[PDB]
DNA sequence: AGCGCGT
DNA sequence: ACGAGC
């Protein structure tokens, strides 16, 4: 998640 | 990710 | 496949 | 002294 708790995606 | 002092 | 930090 | 999260 997040990059951050990326994304959820990416 | 582990929040020892940021904890992000 | 895809990444962030401060007491 | 530290790795979490669809
Ligand atoms: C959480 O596991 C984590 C791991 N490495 C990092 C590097 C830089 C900033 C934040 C981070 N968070
Ligand atoms: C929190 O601000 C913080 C800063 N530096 C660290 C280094 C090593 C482990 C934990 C840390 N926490
Ligand atoms: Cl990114
Ligand atoms: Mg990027």
């Amino acid at each position: 998640t997040x990059p951050g708790v990326t994304x959820p995606g990416v | 990710x582990a929040x020892v002092x940021a904890x992000v």
